[PDB]
RNA sequence: AGUACCGUGAGGGAAAGGUGAAAAGAACCCCGGGAGGGGAGUGAAAUAGAGCCUGAAACCGUGGGCUUACAAGCAGUCACGGCCCCGAGGGGUUGUGGCGUGCCUAUUGAAGCAUGAGCCGGCGACUCACGGUCGUGGGCGAGCUUAAGCCGUUGAGGC
RNA sequence: GUGAGGGCGCGAGCGAUAACGUCCGCGUCCGAGCGCGGGAACAACCGAGACCGCCAGCUAAGGCCCCCAAGUCUGGGCUAA
RNA sequence: GGCGGUAGGGGAGCGUUCCCGAUGCCGAUGAAGGCCGACCCGCGAGGGCGGCUGGAGGUAAGGGAAGUGCGAAUGCCGGCA
């Protein structure tokens, strides 16, 4: 290895075009069928402690 | 660069450093270093030919005479070292203060009375010069001052 | 009417918090609230604090209804840098820039 | 009815009531001048050889002016030769009064 | 006075029979027609040429021994990927491509030249499908 | 007395950067790249305002040629006919007649044919 | 400040000034753990709020207009067209066509696969003394001129 | 200031009737005309010495079937490669 | 009638700092500086003018004197890519 190195400073255009795929995707949330609170699917509701229509965890 | 207050050590080696070659930080290429061809104490005085000075004095008084702004007086009535007395004397002699006057006389009392006016420049006769003459719009002199001026230009 | 809130000198990299700010711009206040709540990023905390301060400003200061609030503007600026020394091999000294952010959120009323 | 007139070294097609910038003319503003005709067209067609004899276009000089400044600049590489000149072409404004056949 | 720049006009459709004609001598005329240089309102920055339909391109003729000697070439980008096809095999496999290449090589390069080439329709055999456009038979 | 740079260099850099409005990237943002691009642009402008006359003349010739070939002859035949006839109507107005007043151009074509 | 920092040591040796006329330096309330901010309040002014006069440039961002996913480029220029703005005119933008080998330095010759430069801002290089030699503006002219000093001035000249 | 010249033509020498070789003479051009037209492109080959402007005209070399401005121009002959 | 131009010779101007002009003049009805302009004068360097910022200085005609104009020195210091 002979220490590869950038040949030219990247133009703002090129670095931002490279970053064109960096946008976050927003979370995935559904309403809990008990307290109607938005929560991730297939998780136990952290606002009421219910999942599959029963208590599992003290909230 | 020799007068600056730094040492003369080479900051880093000549070669194989990656930086640029340099000597000491007093070099004028550095910030805070010496200044190339900076001004030193000088003497801007020179000897102007004497006849040129004398002829220039003559010519300045001659210009003010040909203009009609020249006036000779014998004495100064009753001014004795007070600005108000000189203001009265000048009002009577036709000096309202709208033109700057060069008063030249041997009487110290008159020069003391007049020297604080914003439109009056006082001079002893032996100190007549072409600058102060061209400076002012009118020229007033003693008869003694006139005689010693004739004796200087002679 | 608008209601803005600014968190200045937030010790985090702008390019990092902007990623989360871009997630909530133009969204309704409740949408933005849940979105920030379940966003797996460090700047989610700070954007959430700024959004809540803005909503409080709106309600308690500019006569705006809570159920009418949305994120009209939302931008991060870059603040001063905390330059630290980082020792590398062979006696060389690097400088790490610990950046800082100025989060700004501006809310308005969505009539209708 | 139109007329191809020649002035300032160049030929323009004019019609009555047309404003036109041509090269500068030695003529006081508001005065009137006759422009030669090389070809008359429209209702009738007479072809100049090279001009037509008894035909002239009467136009009224509206005034004189200077055009939009052009920055003519010359640059010669590796030789430290650079030149900057501003140029404003003097013109005259004419309004075509009538076509005199 | 400025030079007249035409408004976008309706282009005219033109049909040409290639049968028995000389390849290049017809190709130059097809290209001129595609340019719009036969119209007195011609402009170089717009596409205003004709739509040229060609039939019986399979019956083009050519001088000399060019049947076995003219060699079209294609470099596929790989090592040794140089295809050399003679005119005979071309006429017997993709005969309209002969005229297509002869015309494409005579239009300007760039985007406008490409769309001008898109305005030409070459057809082997006597039949074409552009009966809807109703072309005008031209004796070039 | 000491005359430091002060205010001048910034004003000269701003003058050169104003002319650079519209250039790609640093060619409008860096004073030096701006200056280089402006050297190129100025030489381009001189040479191209020279070449524009030939450009337009060549277009005029193409149009006159199309109109002439609509009437039998070609461009060269037509210009020879004009030269012999005595007609000194330039090619700008000639194309303007070829498109705007085809009857006058047809009359010119007639005089050109007959003038040989 | 001969400080911090560097060095065993002799020794080297920085950066760093500015709110306002007056602290009148923001009580109290609101979100927040705090920081920070939002109202209130002070002020002629608070993008004068202490990270404080003026606040340029590179540089990072939000919004708006024009434009961009079949296209070959020292990135411009010339022409035409479309869209947007300000009211036979002009500005902004760029679709297509034409033309077009960065700058500096060094060389017989560089776009050059020869040198230098990431970019911006500030610092950065033909001077001074004395003598000489030409030319030039004056003064005097077979003459021209004083040096050190002395007197006077306190930016007055004279001897 | 320069006292590193270089290409081309002619006359020679050196070289192998070799070199974008080398050394002189006469000339020219580049250098400094890497400004313009031609020669596909190209300092020195051909045309020609760029004060600035014009949507005017005439020519030079070179060109006139398409790219590409102008003749698929006229008369005679040769070539089939 | 002349006016491509490297080395180089000469000519004419612009601008920066300071002094005489100035116990004057401009200035809170807004100084210098900063951000814009498609407006005017000048071939040009530049000078005007108008709007915004700025909050206290600036300085004519005509002369004088220099620490007087930056894009490169693997320049120097700082800031940010
Ligand atoms: N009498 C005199 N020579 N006076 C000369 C000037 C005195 C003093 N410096 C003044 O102007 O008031
Ligand atoms: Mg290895
Ligand atoms: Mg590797
Ligand atoms: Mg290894
Ligand atoms: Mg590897
Ligand atoms: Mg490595
Ligand atoms: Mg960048
Ligand atoms: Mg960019
Ligand atoms: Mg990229
Ligand atoms: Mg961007
Ligand atoms: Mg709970
Ligand atoms: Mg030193
Ligand atoms: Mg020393
Ligand atoms: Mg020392
Ligand atoms: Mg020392
Ligand atoms: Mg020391
Ligand atoms: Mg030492
Ligand atoms: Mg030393
Ligand atoms: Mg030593
Ligand atoms: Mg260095
Ligand atoms: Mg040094
Ligand atoms: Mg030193
Ligand atoms: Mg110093
Ligand atoms: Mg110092
Ligand atoms: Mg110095
Ligand atoms: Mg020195
Ligand atoms: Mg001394
Ligand atoms: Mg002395
Ligand atoms: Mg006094
Ligand atoms: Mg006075
Ligand atoms: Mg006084
Ligand atoms: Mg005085
Ligand atoms: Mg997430
Ligand atoms: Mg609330
Ligand atoms: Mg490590
Ligand atoms: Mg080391
Ligand atoms: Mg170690
Ligand atoms: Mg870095
Ligand atoms: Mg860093
Ligand atoms: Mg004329
Ligand atoms: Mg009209
Ligand atoms: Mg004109
Ligand atoms: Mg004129
Ligand atoms: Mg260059
Ligand atoms: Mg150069
Ligand atoms: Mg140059
Ligand atoms: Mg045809
Ligand atoms: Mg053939
Ligand atoms: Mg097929
Ligand atoms: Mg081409
Ligand atoms: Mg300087
Ligand atoms: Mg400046
Ligand atoms: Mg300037
Ligand atoms: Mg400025
Ligand atoms: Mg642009
Ligand atoms: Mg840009
Ligand atoms: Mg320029
Ligand atoms: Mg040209
Ligand atoms: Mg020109
Ligand atoms: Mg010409
Ligand atoms: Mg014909
Ligand atoms: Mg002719
Ligand atoms: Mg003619
Ligand atoms: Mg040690
Ligand atoms: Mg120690
Ligand atoms: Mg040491
Ligand atoms: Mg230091
Ligand atoms: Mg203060
Ligand atoms: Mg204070
Ligand atoms: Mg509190
Ligand atoms: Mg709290
Ligand atoms: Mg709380
Ligand atoms: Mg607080
Ligand atoms: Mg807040
Ligand atoms: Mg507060
Ligand atoms: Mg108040
Ligand atoms: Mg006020
Ligand atoms: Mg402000
Ligand atoms: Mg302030
Ligand atoms: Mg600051
Ligand atoms: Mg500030
Ligand atoms: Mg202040
Ligand atoms: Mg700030
Ligand atoms: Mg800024
Ligand atoms: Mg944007
Ligand atoms: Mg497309
Ligand atoms: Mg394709
Ligand atoms: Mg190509
Ligand atoms: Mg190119
Ligand atoms: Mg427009
Ligand atoms: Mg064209
Ligand atoms: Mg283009
Ligand atoms: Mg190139
Ligand atoms: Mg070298
Ligand atoms: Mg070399
Ligand atoms: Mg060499
Ligand atoms: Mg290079
Ligand atoms: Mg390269
Ligand atoms: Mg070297
Ligand atoms: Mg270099
Ligand atoms: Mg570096
Ligand atoms: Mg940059
Ligand atoms: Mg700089
Ligand atoms: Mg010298
Ligand atoms: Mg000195
Ligand atoms: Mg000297
Ligand atoms: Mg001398
Ligand atoms: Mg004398
Ligand atoms: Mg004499
Ligand atoms: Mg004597
Ligand atoms: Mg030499
Ligand atoms: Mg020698
Ligand atoms: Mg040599
Ligand atoms: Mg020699
Ligand atoms: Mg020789
Ligand atoms: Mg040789
Ligand atoms: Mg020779
Ligand atoms: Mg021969
Ligand atoms: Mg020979
Ligand atoms: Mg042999
Ligand atoms: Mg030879
Ligand atoms: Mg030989
Ligand atoms: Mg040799
Ligand atoms: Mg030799
Ligand atoms: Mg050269
Ligand atoms: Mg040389
Ligand atoms: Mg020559
Ligand atoms: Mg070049
Ligand atoms: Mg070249
Ligand atoms: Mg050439
Ligand atoms: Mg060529
Ligand atoms: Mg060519
Ligand atoms: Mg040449
Ligand atoms: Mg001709
Ligand atoms: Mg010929
Ligand atoms: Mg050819
Ligand atoms: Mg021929
Ligand atoms: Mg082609
Ligand atoms: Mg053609
Ligand atoms: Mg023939
Ligand atoms: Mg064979
Ligand atoms: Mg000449
Ligand atoms: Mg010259
Ligand atoms: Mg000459
Ligand atoms: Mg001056
Ligand atoms: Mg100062
Ligand atoms: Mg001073
Ligand atoms: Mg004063
Ligand atoms: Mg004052
Ligand atoms: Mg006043
Ligand atoms: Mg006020
Ligand atoms: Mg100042
Ligand atoms: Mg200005
Ligand atoms: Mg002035
Ligand atoms: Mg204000
Ligand atoms: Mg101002
Ligand atoms: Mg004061
Ligand atoms: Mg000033
Ligand atoms: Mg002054
Ligand atoms: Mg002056
Ligand atoms: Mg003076
Ligand atoms: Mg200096
Ligand atoms: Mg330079
Ligand atoms: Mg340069
Ligand atoms: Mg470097
Ligand atoms: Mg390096
Ligand atoms: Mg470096
Ligand atoms: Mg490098
Ligand atoms: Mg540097
Ligand atoms: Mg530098
Ligand atoms: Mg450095
Ligand atoms: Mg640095
Ligand atoms: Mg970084
Ligand atoms: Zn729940």
């Amino acid at each position: 290895a002979k220490h590869p190195v950038p040949k030219k400073k990247t133009s703002k255009a090129r670095r931002d075009a490279r970053r064109s795929h960096h946008a976050l995707t927003p979370p995935i949330l559904v309403p809990c069928p008990e307290c109607k609170a938005m929560k991730p699917p297939h998780t136990v509701c952290p606002e009421c402690g219910y999942y599959a229509g029963r208590k599992v965890l003290e909230v | 660069r020799g007068e600056v207050a730094y040492s003369g050590r080479k900051i880093w080696p000549q070669k194989h450093t990656g930086r640029a070659r340099h000597g000491d930080i007093g070099a004028p290429i550095f910030v805070g270093g010496g200044v190339v061809f900076g001004p030193k104490p000088r003497d801007y005085s020179y000897t102007l030919p004497k006849k040129v000075r004398k002829k220039g004095l003559a010519m300045a008084v001659a210009d003010r005479a040909r203009e009609g702004k020249l006036l000779l007086v014998e004495a100064f009535a009753g001014v004795n070292g007070k600005t108000k007395e000189f203001l009265a004397w000048a009002k009577e002699a036709g000096l309202d203060g709208s033109e700057s006057v060069l008063l030249v006389t041997g009487n110290e009392l008159v020069r003391r009375a007049a020297r604080n006016l914003p439109w009056v420049v006082t001079l002893a006769p032996e100190g007549l010069n072409v600058y102060d003459i061209v400076r002012t719009e009118r020229l007033v002199m003693d008869l003694d001052a006139w005689e010693v001026f004739q004796n200087r230009i002679g | 009417m608008e209601a803005k809130a600014i968190a200045r000198y937030v010790r985090i990299s702008p390019r990092k918090v902007r990623l989360v700010v871009d997630l909530i711009r133009g969204k309704s206040l409740e949408e933005a609230r849940n979105i920030l709540r379940y966003t797996n990023k460090r700047g989610a905390y700070f954007v959430a604090k700024v959004l809540e301060s803005a909503a409080a400003n709106a309600v308690n200061n500019h006569d705006m209804l809570e159920d009418r609030l949305y994120v009209k503007a939302a931008y991060v600026d870059e603040g001063p840098a905390l330059k630290r020394v980082l020792p590398r091999a062979r006696g060389r000294a690097d400088i790490i820039k610990k950046r800082t952010s100025h989060i700004t959120v501006i809310l308005g009323e969505k009539h209708g | 009815m139109f007329a191809i007139v020649k002035t300032g070294g160049k030929q323009y097609r004019v019609e009555p009531g047309l404003k036109l910038r041509v090269e500068k003319l030695d003529a006081e503003p508001g005065a009137t001048v006759e422009l030669p005709v090389l070809l008359l067209g429209g209702e009738k067609t007479v072809v100049g050889t090279p001009v037509v004899e008894g035909a002239s276009v009467v136009a009224e000089v509206l005034g004189h002016g200077r055009g939009k400044k052009i920055l003519v600049s010359k640059f010669k590489a590796k030789v430290q030769y650079r030149r900057k000149k501003g140029h404003r072409q003097p013109y005259t404004e004419l309004l075509i009064k009538e076509i005199r056949g | 006075m400025k030079t007249y720049v035409p408004k976008q006009v309706e282009p005219r459709w033109v049909l040409i029979d290639a049968e028995g004609k000389t390849l290049g001598r017809l190709a130059t005329k097809i290209a001129t027609l595609l340019r719009g240089k036969h119209r007195p309102d011609w402009t170089p920055n717009v596409a205003m040429g004709d739509f040229v339909v060609v039939v019986n391109a399979d019956k083009i003729r050519v001088t000399g021994k060019k049947l076995e000697q003219k060699i079209y070439t294609r470099y596929s980008g790989y090592p040794g990927g140089l295809k050399k096809i003679p005119l005979e095999k071309m006429l017997a496999t993709h005969p309209e491509r002969v005229l297509e290449h002869a015309v494409k090589g005579m239009l300007p390069k760039g985007p406008l030249g490409r769309r001008l080439f898109k305005r030409l329709k070459v057809y082997a055999g006597p039949d074409h499908p552009h009966q809807a456009q109703r072309p005008e038979k031209l004796e070039v | 007395p000491r005359a430091k740079t002060g205010v001048v260099r910034r004003r000269k850099h701003k003058k050169i950067l104003k002319l650079a409005k519209g250039y790609w990237g640093l060619r409008s943002k860096s004073f030096r790249k701006a200056r280089e691009t402006l050297f190129a642009a100025g030489n381009y402008a001189y040479a191209h305002r020279k070449r524009r006359k030939r450009d337009f003349r060549r277009l005029w010739i193409v149009r006159i040629n199309a109109a002439c070939r609509q009437h039998g002859l070609n461009y060269s035949t037509f210009i020879h006919g004009l030269k012999k006839a005595g007609i000194e109507v330039d090619r700008k107005n000639l194309a303007d007649l070829a498109v705007r007043e085809p009857q006058v151009f047809a009359e010119l074509v007639e005089r050109a044919k007959a003038a040989q």
